[PDB]
């Protein structure tokens, strides 16, 4: 779990940010 | 070639740039507008064109450029961008009600953009096209380099 | 469109204003559609559990990161040369040069140096291994789990507290004083005596052996009978090294005074004594224990509590550098500058927040009939007077301070520094941990005085004129935040009370900026040994620009050069990010809505008329941000910029020096 | 903190001095004058302590400020008594006779202040003072 | 939309109604004042909020007061 | 059915956008003595034809700006403003009574007239959680 | 010095407030 | 009339006050504190 | 969170696992159930997800693991599995009449599964998605390994 940074960071920033932005988009556009 | 206003009260001016024959020919026959395409087809062509185009900036300009791995960057980057656009199409369509309105350039836009069905079709197209585009451009880059 | 659920006014807005105003009003529970005071208090109640869960997961992150990625162990071994570490950097964008440069404090990979004195604080309170931290972290995640569980259960109608439990504020006040403050204070003395002080004296206390261990040999016999003497045992020798048996005393409660010489910090025993005393006083006062308005208005309550936390955090900053209570934090200059500047800026935010909610109170909650002749009624009775006086002391202090600084600049420029109006701070000498207050210190103190005056001038002209004025007699009608009353009466831009919070945030930043500027320049001077530099050059303003800003910038801005990166690269960059953010604030503060609304009209045209692009359209008609949103985004940029720039500079100034 | 004469830094400053006025001796004259005041040992720069330093020039300043304030006040009274409409050619255009009379009655404000304080002539009732 | 409320002290100068760019305001007959008129605001779904009305009103504590809320296409003044 | 001749205008970009179709146009119809030239509110100069002229504009304020500033200046006070929905519902707005709102006419109620003067409006403190505004 | 077992347990614990935050957030909406 | 007007009146007065203070400073040396 | 029976006579208990909000949110927004997707899109997302997942066991665990050829195994294996599932969808749809019934978790399942048209669409999606998934996962495995 030295690599956990290289997984957690893209997951949270890119994937989570993406999913968050998508969800907030649905939320404010529905 | 002169500027004139079709329906003068509407805020659009037919110009040699929006209403010319050569232009109308090109615009109205691009896969967004071209008549008699399945939405999926519209998307597959738009996708392929963009994926293929998108490969280049990424492969050429990015951080690992020059190296062999640049081709892989190019393809994955272009495909990532296409996946993000695929998401954009899905979420757009999810919340979109609006239909493409007839314009000076395109008298009959169509329904493929303007129905949730249409956009889903277009997006499925666009995704497959785009990632295909990007892969094809990397394959061709490797091909031409080798040859 | 559904969002925002709570406000139909907005939800039926066909524009992008609906999304912005939604997010802006999403926590003004009072103004939500069909919000009864009962539901209001219940909602508020649950949110607070959310906030606290956040604070705990925040703390949790601190401990988790320092455990996993920190150098806390290596640091406890060499706490004066090892740079303590905040967390790992994983960033795919770093070049090899920058990974090398951020590979610091004997870390395998790229790290961020910590500058919150968290290492010092944890060493002081006894934590000595990554295990202690990891357990703190997992514990605090579980605490947050509990606090979240709590807010959930509470909002569930099973345990939904009715208006009663909140109407019982007096009970809550007494409880806060004793059951919370007093209890936790002596609990903390518990921790100190049982774990902090032992571990300080080189004796390992775990959770499994403190039941075994007794803090004081004479402990039980002293307890309840002759407690004062036994507790004051052999005091720790000056020889004593922190976390070693060498010179270890046995006293657990003392009044030794001054600072432990090894760590240059308040004696743990003195702190334990302090807390025991504080606990006794608090519990006693609890047992022993504007009324109308304070209970009526939650705005009055927050306002009061913000003004409170304002002064408290100011004094925390003022005391935590003069009277260091953490081991080795006095020697870690960057951390001490960082913490002072941090807490002072948070002080200024909490202060101005006080006056903000003040004005909100005066436009939402204050009934003039309800309180016939209260303090507040008298305050409004002669607004023109309170304002004229604050105005006068502002113009006075201002004219004279600026005049003197400008006089000094002029004569020093003309090469006749003799002619400077150097006024000695006599009263400062009389009162005087305390550092030499010269004529520089005098002038800066008056600067800060003046600026704090103008700040309160503004954020009271705000909360007083909120109800109205000759220019707008009935402001209470339009409320706290609204653009203006239009160009009607010579023009009414920025006439709202919110506008006064906006205009006063600038002064708050100016004031705290002068405060932390003075702090940091004084301290950099002493920490370089050139206290002469401060003393000689602090009396004209070119000295501040040349010696403070110009002079201490060099390291920071060389963080990255064409030649290469060093560890200060990230700070040089943040420094610029803050300049950019600040300036971006000027875009919104200076250019006002109409310019933009015309521009955006043309972009709406271009979009609708561009083939291929026209296929997509907005759901929400694009509009320029609102008048007030312009002011707000302006201010958030200006503020964020201000803070980020100065944080970068504080770190970059102090770090190379050490 | 120590007489400038005593302070060795001040003597150094005195040796090499910049002449303000045309006359060569202005620098030396200035330092000679400044010798009286107390100056900090390291700096060797004259300091000001809150009677000669601040109180006396404070008094002079206040006299002049009171004079100019009183003169303006007197001229305002002259404005509101000279004509039915005070502003028009009463403020924008300055009546030199009224002004010079106001100035002459100015600088007598210290004696005048006792009379003004008596019966609160200067102060206007809160009731009258226009405040929304 | 913006609520336009006309208060007791309307001296029926007809200044507001001539100001309003979306003609929200109609000068109606009223026995309350010497003027024989008052200001009425039927068409407040067309109130942009310019407050040219308030700007034109000459009465101290102007009778015409516009209160901005629930912005619509017609308030926000959108061609589009 | 709101029939007139469109003023001779070469076309602009200042005109109706998608909202004209999607939501609601407006129409100003006026009687011109002469074939004179007037500033188009969309930006430009158009020449009103002799007699009834019909102009489709995008908001009421555009219509009432042509009318109040230019037509009334040319002494043409015959102009009628119609909200036009997509279905073709033409609804006379501006002279709803047939008389300019400045001139007092009967059968026009006092709307949003407030009894109490500005001074006497209630404080919000009092009315907190009632859902009544100060002006209301 | 911090072992993988510990890093995992920390994550699994942190998952609990995550679920409960989702729950509380839902409630407050 | 021109003399009455603020701009000319003030111009003369301040060109006098400024010159007066310049002349004072010209004659008397740098006065930091009252002697 | 308590167990209760919607339509108590039906053998379906609402539980925190089938009827919770978080669960209903997830399930009803998975591409099987998500509203406003073309069947092709449903399939393309299901496919991509599975192909991409399927690459891993095959590449990691199979007989030629560790070697470079393992990536090719992974992709071809996952694609083979997807082709077999594509066959399964076709033959299933060929003989299927049954429609997804409304359940506790999914009140409106939809028609994309439940019409022969829907399943053919989904299968075309699923195939393209799955083999794409698998290729993408191999491409990314090569990419990350190289980087
Ligand atoms: C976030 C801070 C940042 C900023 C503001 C920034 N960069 Mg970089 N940045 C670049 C350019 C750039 C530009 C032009 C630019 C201007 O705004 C910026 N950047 C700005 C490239 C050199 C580089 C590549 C990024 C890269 O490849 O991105 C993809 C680029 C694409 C998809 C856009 C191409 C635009 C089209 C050509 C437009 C075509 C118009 C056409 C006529 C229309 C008609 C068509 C038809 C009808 C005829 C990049 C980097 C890179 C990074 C990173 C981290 C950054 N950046 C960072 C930034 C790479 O690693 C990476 C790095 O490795 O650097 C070498
Ligand atoms: C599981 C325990 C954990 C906690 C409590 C925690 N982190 Mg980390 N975390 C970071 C910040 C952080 C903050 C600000 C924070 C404070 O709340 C925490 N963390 C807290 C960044 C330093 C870095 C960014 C990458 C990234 O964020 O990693 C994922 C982090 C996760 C799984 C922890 C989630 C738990 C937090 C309690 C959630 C806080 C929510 C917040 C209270 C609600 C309000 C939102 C607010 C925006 C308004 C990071 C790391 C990282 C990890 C890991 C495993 C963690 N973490 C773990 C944790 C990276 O690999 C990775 C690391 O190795 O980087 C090298
Ligand atoms: C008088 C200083 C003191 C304080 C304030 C204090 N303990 Mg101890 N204390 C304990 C807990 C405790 C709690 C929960 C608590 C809460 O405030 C405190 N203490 C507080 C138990 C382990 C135990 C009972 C106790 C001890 C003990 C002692 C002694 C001497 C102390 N203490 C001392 C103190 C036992 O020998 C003995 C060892
Ligand atoms: C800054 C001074 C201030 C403080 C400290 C403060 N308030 Mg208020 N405050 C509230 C409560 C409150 C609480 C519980 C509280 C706790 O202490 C405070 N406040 C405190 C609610 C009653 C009410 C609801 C507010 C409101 O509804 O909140 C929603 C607003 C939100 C979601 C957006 C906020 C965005 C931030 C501004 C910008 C953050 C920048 C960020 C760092 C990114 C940087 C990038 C990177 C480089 C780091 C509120 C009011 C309001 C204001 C104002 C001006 C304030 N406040 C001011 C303050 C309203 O007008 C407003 C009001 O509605 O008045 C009529
Ligand atoms: C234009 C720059 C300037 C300003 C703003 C300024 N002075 Mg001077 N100014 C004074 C004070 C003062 C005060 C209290 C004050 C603020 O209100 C100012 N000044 C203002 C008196 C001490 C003194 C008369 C004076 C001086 C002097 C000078 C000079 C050059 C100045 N000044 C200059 C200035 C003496 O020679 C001359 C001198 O050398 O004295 C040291
Ligand atoms: C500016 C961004 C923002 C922040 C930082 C913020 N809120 Mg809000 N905010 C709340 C409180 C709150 C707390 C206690 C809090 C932190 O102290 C914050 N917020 C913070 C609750 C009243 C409410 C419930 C939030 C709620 O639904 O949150 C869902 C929980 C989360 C994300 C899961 C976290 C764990 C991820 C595995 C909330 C709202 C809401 C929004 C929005 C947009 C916001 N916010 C905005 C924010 C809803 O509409 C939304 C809304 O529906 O309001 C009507
Ligand atoms: C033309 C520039 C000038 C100005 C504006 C000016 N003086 Mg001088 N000026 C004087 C006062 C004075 C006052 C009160 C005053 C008011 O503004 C000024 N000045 C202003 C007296 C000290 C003195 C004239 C006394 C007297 O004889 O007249 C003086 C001089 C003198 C000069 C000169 C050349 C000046 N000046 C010059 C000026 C003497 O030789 C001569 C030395
Ligand atoms: C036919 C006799 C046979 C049997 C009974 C058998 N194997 Mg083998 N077998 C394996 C395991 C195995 C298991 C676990 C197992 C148990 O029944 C068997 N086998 C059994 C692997 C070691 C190996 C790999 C085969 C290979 O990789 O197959 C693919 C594996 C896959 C597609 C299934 C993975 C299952 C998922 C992970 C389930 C996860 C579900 C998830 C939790 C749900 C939630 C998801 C989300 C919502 C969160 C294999 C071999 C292999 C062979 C061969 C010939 C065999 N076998 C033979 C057999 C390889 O060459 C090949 C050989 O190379 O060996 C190294
Ligand atoms: C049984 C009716 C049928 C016929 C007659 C037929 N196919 Mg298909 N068929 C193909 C080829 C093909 C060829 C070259 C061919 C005639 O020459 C046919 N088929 C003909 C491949 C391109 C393509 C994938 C490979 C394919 O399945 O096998 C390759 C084809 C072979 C060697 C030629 C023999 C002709 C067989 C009658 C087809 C066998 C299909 C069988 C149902 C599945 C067998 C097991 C399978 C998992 C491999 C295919 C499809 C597929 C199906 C299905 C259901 C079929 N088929 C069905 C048929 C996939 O979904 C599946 C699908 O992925 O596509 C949508
Ligand atoms: C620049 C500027 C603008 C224009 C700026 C605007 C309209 C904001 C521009 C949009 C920004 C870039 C973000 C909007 C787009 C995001 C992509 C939205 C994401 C969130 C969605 C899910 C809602 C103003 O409107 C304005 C108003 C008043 C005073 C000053 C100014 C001002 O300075
Ligand atoms: S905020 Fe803008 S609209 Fe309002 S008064 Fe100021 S300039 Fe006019
Ligand atoms: S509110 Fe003012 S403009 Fe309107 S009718 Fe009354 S006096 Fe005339």
């Amino acid at each position: 779990s030295d690599i956990l940074p290289a997984i957690m960071t893209p997951l949270v920033v890119l994937i989570g940010g993406g999913a968050a932005m998508t969800a907030f988009f649905y939320y404010v556009e529905r | 070639l002169v500027k004139h206003g079709g329906d003068p009260l509407v805020g659009d001016l037919a110009t040699p740039v929006n209403s010319s024959g050569i232009v109308k020919a090109w615009i109205n026959n691009l896969p967004a507008y071209r008549k008699g395409m399945s939405a999926n087809a519209r998307g597959l062509e738009i996708g392929m064109a963009h994926g293929y185009y998108l490969y280049g900036p990424f492969a050429t300009s990015g951080p690992i450029r020059g190296t062999t791995m640049s081709l892989v960057s190019g393809v994955l980057s272009a495909s990532a961008v296409v996946i993000v656009l695929s998401v954009a199409i899905q979420i757009y369509s999810s919340v979109s009600s609006a239909k493409p309105l007839p314009s000076v350039t395109t008298a009959d836009p169509g329904s493929d953009f303007g129905t949730k069905e249409g956009w889903s079709a277009v997006g499925s197209g666009f995704l497959i096209g785009g990632c295909g585009g990007a892969v094809i451009a990397g394959v061709l880059s490797y091909a031409i380099a080798a040859f | 469109t559904k969002f925002p659920s709570f406000s139909q006014d907005l939800a039926q807005d066909p524009t992008t204003r609906r999304i912005w105003y939604g997010i802006a009003t999403v926590h003004d529970f009072e103004t939500h559609d069909g919000m009864t005071e009962e539901n209001l208090y219940q909602k508020i109640f649950a949110t607070h559990f959310g906030h606290l869960s956040i604070i705990f997961l925040w703390s949790a992150g601190h401990l988790f990161h320092v455990a996993w990625q920190g150098n806390f162990e290596q640091w406890i071994q060499d706490p004066l040369t090892i740079r303590p570490i905040a967390h790992a950097i994983w960033d795919p964008h770093l070049g090899d040069a920058a990974t090398q440069a951020f590979t610091q404090a004997g870390a395998s990979g790229p790290v961020d140096l910590c500058y919150s004195g968290l290492y010092q604080w944890w060493y002081t309170i006894g934590m000595r291994t990554n295990g202690d931290l990891y357990i703190g972290s997992v514990f605090l995640m579980i605490v947050a789990a509990v606090m979240l569980f709590a807010g959930w259960l509470h909002l569930q109608p099973k345990f939904r507290p009715s208006l009663a439990w909140f109407r019982d504020a007096e009970s809550q006040m007494n409880h806060h004083l004793a059951v919370l403050f007093g209890a936790s204070s002596l609990g903390w003395t518990g921790h100190l005596i049982h774990v902090a002080i032992p571990e300080a004296r080189g004796q390992h206390v775990g959770w499994d052996n403190f039941l075994s261990t007794m803090p004081h040999p004479a402990g039980l016999a002293p307890f309840f009978t002759g407690r004062w003497g036994v507790y004051a045992q052999n005091p720790d020798t000056a020889g004593h090294i922190f976390g070693t048996s060498e010179g270890a005393g046995t006293a657990i409660i003392t009044f030794i005074g001054g600072f432990h010489p090894q760590t240059e910090a308040l004696w743990l025993t003195d702190i334990a004594h302090h807390h025991l005393a504080i606990a006794v006083m608090y519990i006693i006062a609890g047992h022993m224990y504007l009324y109308d308005t304070y209970n009526e208005s939650l705005h009055f309550q927050l306002g009061f509590h913000l003004a409170a936390l304002g002064v408290i955090t100011s004094v925390v900053a003022q005391h935590m550098y003069s009277l260091p209570s953490y081991a080795f934090i006095s020697q870690d200059h960057v951390t001490q500058a960082a913490l002072y500047t941090h807490h002072q800026y948070i002080a200024g935010i909490l202060a101005i927040g006080a006056f903000a909610h003040g004005g909100i109170f005066f436009v939402r909650d204050y009934d003039p009939e309800r309180n016939k002749n209260n303090v507040l009624a008298r305050a409004l009775e002669h607004k023109e007077a309170i304002i004229s006086h604050l105005s006068w002391v502002s113009m006075f202090s201002g004219f004279h301070t600026l005049g003197v600084y400008v006089h000094n600049d002029t004569v020093v420029a003309f090469g006749t520094p003799e002619k400077q109006i150097l006024v000695e701070p006599i009263f400062a000498q009389w009162i005087q941990p305390f550092m030499s207050q010269g004529p520089g210190d005098f002038l800066v103190h008056h600067g800060i005085a003046f600026s704090l005056h103008v700040t309160v001038l503004i954020c009271v002209k705000g909360c007083l004129d909120a109800r109205g004025s000759k220019l707008m007699p009935d402001k209470k009608d339009f409320g706290y935040s609204f653009p203006c009353d239009g160009p009607g009466r010579g023009g009414t831009c920025d006439i709202s009370a919110w506008d006064s919070f906006y205009l006063a945030f600038f002064w708050m930043l100016n004031t705290i900026g002068w405060i932390v500027f003075y702090f940091n320049w004084k301290h950099l001077a002493i920490w370089s040994g050139n206290e002469a530099q401060f003393n000689t050059n602090s009396t004209y303003l070119m000295g501040w620009l040349r010696d403070y800003l110009w002079g201490y910038s060099a390291q920071l801005i060389n963080g990255y050069t064409p030649f290469g990166v060093n560890s200060l690269s990230v700070w040089a960059w943040i420094f610029l990010l803050g300049h950019l953010c600040w300036a971006t604030g000027f875009l919104f503060l200076i250019s006002w809505r109409g310019y933009w609304q015309e521009l955006i009209e043309t972009l709406v045209w271009a979009h609708q008329r561009t083939p291929l692009a026209n296929l997509v359209t907005w759901k929400d008609k694009p509009v320029a941000l609102s008048i007030v949103q312009g002011r707000l985004v302006g201010l958030v940029h200006f503020a964020v910029g201000y803070y980020v720039t100065y944080a970068a500079f504080v770190i970059g100034a102090t770090a190379p020096l050490g | 903190l120590v007489p400038c004469s005593e302070s060795p830094k001040f003597q150094e400053r005195a040796a090499k001095a910049r002449n303000t006025t045309a006359d060569p001796n202005s620098g030396q004259k200035r330092f000679e004058m400044y010798s009286s005041a107390l100056c900090g040992p390291e700096d060797g720069l004259p300091r000001i302590i809150a009677a000669g330093d601040f109180l006396i020039p404070g008094l002079f300043f206040i006299y002049i400020a009171g004079g100019i304030g009183n003169s303006s006040r007197n001229y305002q009274i002259a404005n509101r008594k000279k004509n039915a409409k005070n502003p028009a050619m009463g403020e924008i255009i300055i009546d030199v006779p009224l002004a010079v009379s106001s100035t002459i009655a100015g600088m007598a404000w210290p004696l005048t202040a006792f009379r003004e304080l008596t019966s609160g002539e200067l102060t206007v009732p809160d009731s009258d003072v226009t405040v929304s | 939309s913006h609520t336009v409320k006309i208060y007791d002290t309307c001296i029926g100068c007809t200044q507001c109604v001539r100001a309003c760019p979306t003609d929200v305001l109609e000068m109606v007959p009223w026995d309350g004042c010497k003027a024989g008129q008052i200001a009425s605001s039927p068409r407040t779904e067309d109130c942009v909020g310019c407050k040219r009305c308030e700007t034109a009103c000459p009465t101290d504590f102007l009778s015409i007061r516009v209160y901005l809320g629930a912005e619509t296409t017609r308030s926000m003044g959108l061609a589009y | 059915t709101l029939t007139g001749q469109t003023p001779l205008f070469g076309g602009s970009t200042g005109g109706l956008l998608s909202s004209a179709e999607t939501e609601e146009k407006y129409a100003i119809t006026w009687t011109s003595p002469k074939q004179q030239v007037f500033e188009m509110p969309t930006g430009g100069a158009a020449v009103m034809n002799e007699g009834e002229n019909l102009l489709y504009l995008a908001r009421k304020e555009q219509c009432l700006a042509l009318g109040l500033r230019q037509l009334r200046t040319k002494k043409i006070m015959d102009y009628k403003i119609y909200r036009v929905l997509p279905d073709g519902s033409n609804t006379l707005l501006h002279p709803k009574d047939g008389v300019f709102p400045e001139k007092s006419n009967e059968g026009r109620a006092a709307v949003n007239s407030v009894a109490r003067s500005i001074g006497e409006n209630p404080n919000p403190g009092a009315i907190k959680y009632t859902g009544k505004k100060a002006y209301d | 010095e911090l072992s993988d077992l510990q890093i995992v347990i920390a994550l699994v614990v942190a998952l609990l407030p995550a679920l409960l935050a989702l729950n509380l957030g839902s409630a407050l909406s | 009339k021109f003399f009455s007007t603020a701009p000319v009146i003030a111009l003369v007065f301040f060109t006098l006050t400024a010159g007066f203070l310049v002349e004072l400073n010209r004659f008397f040396p740098d006065i930091l504190f009252f002697p």
